[PDB]
RNA sequence: UAUGCCAGCUGGUGGAUUGCUCGGCUCAGGCGCUGAUGAAGGACGUGCCAAGCUGCGAUAAGCCAUGGGGAGCCGCACGGAGGCGAAGAACCAUGGAUUUCCGAAUGAGAAUCUCUAACAAUUGCUUCGCGCAAUGAGGAACCCCGAGAACUGAAACAUCUCAGUAUCGGGAGGAACAGAAAACGCAAUGUGAUGUCGUUAGUAACCGCGAGUGAACGCGAUACAGCCCAAACCGAAGCCCUCACGGGCAAUGUGGUGUCAGGGCUACCUCUCAUCAGCCGACCGUCUCGACGAAGUCUCUUGGAACAGAGCGUGAUACAGGGUGACAACCCCGUACUCGAGACCAGUACGACGUGCGGUAGUGCCAGAGUAGCGGGGGUUGGAUAUCCCUCGCGAAUAACGCAGGCAUCGACUGCGAAGGCUAAACACAACCUGAGACCGAUAGUGAACAAGUAGUGUGAACGAACGCUGCAAAGUACCCUCAGAAGGGAGGCGAAAUAGAGCAUGAAAUCAGUUGGCGAUCGAGCGACAGGGCAUACAAGGUCCCUCGACGAAUGAC
RNA sequence: GCAUGGCAAGUCUAACCGGAGUAUCCGGGGAGGCACAGGGAAACCGACAUGGCCGCAGGGCUUGCCCGAGGGCCGCCGUC
């Protein structure tokens, strides 16, 4: 589909299982040298820096990712609602990359290094 | 609104030289060629070898096609002709482009018009 | 005339007789024409559903109540093409002929008169092409056809000094208008064209502009985009030969 | 610009009064309604006129005249060259879907031909005779009492 | 100067405009049957809280297996509480479990419930027992067989035309139907099943010979494919059910042979590579899906945010398209390249197994009857004497015969064998999948971008709308005052912006409130045009204008 | 009918086939249509590649006098 209308849609209505695609960030210059991997997709382990939001530079520990509105949470990255308390500012993964990576899933790791699947 | 820019310029040298040179078969010819394509002319060579003159330089105002027979040892100047017309001329003459005519007489002289 | 031919270092390596076609008239009404049906032929068959409007019972109450007799439903007007929701009066039609024919012979006269415009430094330039060079078409040896990365072809462009164009095809147009809904956001200007023999170059294709052709079927929109004459364009040694009876 | 592109505003398009551009009433009736009556004008007549044999009754000759071959005699190098001889049949096209060749007398022979065809008309014996030339009458051309 | 007129300014009303597109419309490729093993459709259920939608079915937004996938998840749906997931959940694929009631609805009855073992009904086989089976109904259209208008055209109208159309009855499939000459009839020393496409051709033919109607052979293409009975001659050598036993069928003929390259029979020659039956069984291609997949997120400025400007650099068999806080090949999805899987092609092609092809001479042994054909009456068609069919009556031959070749009869010639049967591929549609676009862009385009065949109307058949847009992020306004008040208002807080504060982008006109300029309570009505005065006017985007005098000075032209 | 454009005693392909960059496009395909002769119901028959005269444009000459396409008036030819 090169038609703008399907690509959007298919985008939105991806199942689940296809949305990870969805919050993928890119990997630090050496993470992509250990690996063989630009990006990967953004786990609530990993830290993670700002690249371009009225964050862009902050760096800090991914607390959350949500896969239906394909977005993630990252520790002291938050807005100060009108009660005083602190909210999270959701994050675009692509205005975000991977400094370094929580690999406690056996599995993750497996295909993290495998050089025929990417993680 | 001709469409040929070929068509087109050929018909302003017509008149450049029919205003400059004395000529003035190249100004008659520049407005026929001005007027609908239908009016052009359109003529076989049974034609031309029954009313053309050897050293008298036959113009057609239009285009020459190879239907009949040339004897004459004549030079035609045509607007263009068919593949056939130009093959059958140069057996026995010289098939010219009317811009080459315009330049080796630009005093349109010693022509015949034919149509 | 003559055609100096390249290697792929961009020095000079002979030189072959540019064939006769090349000397063909440049005929931009018949160039025009044969794009005209090139891009008329393509356009795909549209038009409204035939019963677009038509599926009510509605009628008219004639006079007598103070209305005009315009056919209502429910107390809604329907139908008629003055009537919000009714039919379109005159819409598109899918049986309509939006093709175009064209003489064979007027087609390829066109095909011949664009090759020629190649051929002509001043044509090329005010077509609007940027590049530093003297001849044209660039002519180089078949070994390009073995080519296999585009950076390669950018240093032998360079080395040709006409990579200048790539650097005008390399700027994308966001278009004005709707187009954008309909995946038609972007356009952008037509560089070289690159005639090989074999097959199309797959090392320059993807080159900013640029449009890969052969010898065989290369066409009067390829030689002369969107009508108009006088393409930088690079043939093959064998493409330059095969075109010649073209 | 052109003519309809120019009507809007116009009201009526050209057609005079605004009564005027309705249905068939306004042509005198549907087709050539009429033809008879008030638009007799320029109809051929009503009627019937003779009759038809039936399409596999008729034949069609392929026909030529002599003003063709001769003129083409010299550019024909691939036929016979004699004291020309050409067999009419394989210069005339259409010769194939037809019944018959036959050679036709308009315009002038200026050569010496001998002609072979299915049948020719008296012209065209004169006319190739007349230029020092012979007629020779086919098999099929034997069908001649 | 009240009531008020004209124009503007601030605010409103309203929702046009511009921008945007989760929807349409259209084209294209692929694919294509479901149902008594109870479908499609409907009803009612089903969630912690659950009204709608979706899913599902008392195992009820689900249960199992295998593969994929992966750190997240608990549908649309962003609440509260609680829970599930490394015992690998969610999510996807395939297969399997469950699958209420009505519904062809089939035990019987019934507005979705009820009453006392059920293929109801009609059939086939039959162990004559519902024992074994069939049918029923659905489906976007497409297809095939029957029934069959009128408006309309003819400028009226009746034949004719609309039209074998609309509509109605019956039925199949994934395609249908047709199909291997009693053909053609460029008449031939010719073609050789059938559809379809292009043409033949608005030709021939029809027709108040008006209006109108309208083929075929052939040709060029697409795709190709050819066979089986009946009978003669044999005569139980046969077939079905069952593991078997055993049962049933069958001399009113199962089975062999045979089918115009006529056959059979008798005597011979030679041979099989035809055909038919059954076995095996794809490649390629195409459609869809998936794996992997290069290169900046560097400097300065502007900005809320760089996807902007200037600078520096990179990939490209990848500069299609999309996303991301503004114009992004290099930030993310993807895209080129390579690879894998399913489906279709196709139980087809190829291969192989069995069978046996063919030829000579003799032989009046066999070869489809209410048929061919004629007549009465109609329908239909271009079919005219010469289309196809229906109905009533009549009615033949037997290959030594018969039918056809566009009127009848006889002869010749040429073609060809009806009254039995089957048949792949090429073609139609568009439900389903996917792709596409000089189509529309929220009064458009579907009726339906929204609860859409929804709300709602009608006893019913049926009819049938309107409603898209906060923001980068909810940061969706804490605290205080007021108030009968979770209303509203004030003050305040967030944000680049709240004149972005909730049907919240922009925000036109008609129009309303307040207000500024002009006019105004002694005066007249197409509301203006062109002249000329008053008064009024920030900048910008126009910069001219006034008087003395003097120069020039057409027609005209004095005191 | 017209204007423009291609080719010209010719001209154009249709369905369809192959290629490809795969609805475009390159190549192939002339079946067939129209034009190349008409006249006649039909049978059937079958025409001036110019013989004469005016004469526009244009050309020529020794400056009204020639040559004069196209055009106009006749001849003559085919057929009923
Ligand atoms: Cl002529
Ligand atoms: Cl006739
Ligand atoms: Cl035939
Ligand atoms: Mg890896
Ligand atoms: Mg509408
Ligand atoms: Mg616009
Ligand atoms: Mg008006
Ligand atoms: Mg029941
Ligand atoms: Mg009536
Ligand atoms: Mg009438
Ligand atoms: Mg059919
Ligand atoms: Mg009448
Ligand atoms: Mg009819
Ligand atoms: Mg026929
Ligand atoms: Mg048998
Ligand atoms: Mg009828
Ligand atoms: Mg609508
Ligand atoms: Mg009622
Ligand atoms: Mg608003
Ligand atoms: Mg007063
Ligand atoms: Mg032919
Ligand atoms: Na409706
Ligand atoms: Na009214
Ligand atoms: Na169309
Ligand atoms: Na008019
Ligand atoms: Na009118
Ligand atoms: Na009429
Ligand atoms: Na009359
Ligand atoms: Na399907
Ligand atoms: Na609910
Ligand atoms: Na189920
Ligand atoms: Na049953
Ligand atoms: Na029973
Ligand atoms: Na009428
Ligand atoms: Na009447
Ligand atoms: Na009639
Ligand atoms: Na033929
Ligand atoms: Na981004
Ligand atoms: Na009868
Ligand atoms: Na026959
Ligand atoms: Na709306
Ligand atoms: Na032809």
């Amino acid at each position: 589909s090169k038609q703008p209308d399907k690509q959007r849609k298919s985008q939105r209505r991806a199942p689940l299982h296809e949305r990870h695609k969805q919050v993928r960030a890119t990997l630090s210059a050496d993470l992509r040298e250990e690996y063989g991997q630009r990006n990967v997709r953004v786990n609530a382990g990993d830290t993670v820096e700002v690249l371009r939001g009225d964050f862009a530079g902050e760096e800090g520990e991914v607390i959350n990712v949500d896969l239906d509105k394909a977005v993630i949470h990252v520790e002291d990255v938050t807005l100060e609602k009108t009660d005083g308390e602190e909210v999270p500012r959701p994050l675009d993964t692509s205005n975000v990359r991977v400094t370094d990576l929580d690999l406690e899933d056996e599995k993750r790791e497996a295909r993290l290094e495998s050089e025929d699947d990417s993680a | 609104s001709k469409t040929n820019p070929r068509l087109s310029s050929l018909i302003a040298d017509l008149k450049s030289a029919a205003r400059s040179s004395g000529g003035a078969v190249w100004g008659d010819v520049a407005e026929r060629l001005e007027k609908p394509r239908r009016t052009h002319a359109e003529v076989n060579l049974g034609r031309i070898e029954r009313y053309a003159q050897e050293d008298e330089t036959v113009v057609v105002p239009g285009k020459v096609l190879g239907s009949g027979v040339l004897q004459k040892d004549v030079t035609v100047a045509a607007v263009d002709f068919s593949g056939t017309a130009e093959t059958k001329i140069d057996q026995v003459g010289e098939a010219v482009s009317l811009e080459q005519a315009i330049e080796n007489n630009p005093e349109g002289s010693h022509v015949r018009v034919i149509r | 005339m003559q055609a100096t031919i390249y290697d792929l270092d961009g020095n000079t390596d002979g030189e072959v007789d540019l064939p006769d076609v090349f000397e063909t008239p440049v005929r931009s009404d018949l160039i025009g024409k044969a794009v005209r049906a090139a891009q008329a032929n393509r356009k795909q068959d549209y038009g409204s559903d035939e019963y677009a409007g038509l599926r009510t019972p509605a009628e008219s109450f004639g006079s007598g109540r103070g209305q005009a007799h315009v056919p209502k439903l429910d107390g809604r007007a329907r139908r008629v093409p003055q009537a919000v929701k009714g039919r379109s009066a005159h819409p598109p039609k899918t049986e309509k002929d939006r093709s175009l024919d064209l003489n064979d012979k007027e087609r390829q006269l066109a095909v011949r008169s664009a090759l020629a415009a190649t051929a002509d430094a001043d044509l090329v330039a005010d077509r609007g092409h940027e590049f530093d060079r003297d001849e044209v078409p660039v002519v180089v040896s078949d070994d390009f056809e073995d080519l296999v990365k585009t950076q390669e072809v950018v240093s032998l462009l360079e080395a040709l000094d006409v990579h200048a164009d790539i650097d005008r095809a390399d700027e994308t147009k966001i278009k004005a208008g709707q187009g954008s809904a309909r995946g038609r956001k972007y356009r952008r200007p037509a560089s070289i064209l690159f005639v090989t023999s074999d097959e199309p170059s797959t090392a320059a294709r993807n080159l900013a502009g640029a449009d890969v052709a052969t010898a065989s079927e290369v066409n009067t929109e390829d030689l002369a985009p969107g009508g108009a004459p006088g393409r930088l364009t690079v043939f093959t040694e064998s493409a330059l030969a095969e075109v010649a009876e073209r | 610009t052109s003519k309809k592109k120019r009507q809007r505003g116009s009201r009526t398009h050209g057609g005079g009064s605004h009564k005027n551009r309705r249905g068939a009433g306004h042509r005198g009736g549907r087709g050539d309604a009429g033809r008879d009556k008030h638009e007799f004008h320029n109809h051929e007549p009503l009627g019937k006129s003779g009759f038809k044999r039936p399409q596999k009754v008729q034949e069609e000759a392929a026909t030529i005249d002599v003003r063709e071959i001769d003129e083409n005699v010299t550019l024909l190098a691939a036929d016979d060259v004699a004291e020309f001889r050409v067999d009419v049949r394989d210069v005339v096209e259409e010769a194939d879907d037809a019944d018959y060749v036959k050679v036709l007398g308009a315009g002038q022979v200026r050569h010496e031909l001998t002609l072979i065809a299915d049948d020719f008309s008296e012209g065209a014996r004169e006319k190739v005779e007349g230029a020092g030339g012979s007629v020779e009458l086919t098999d099929l051309g034997e069908e001649r009492q």
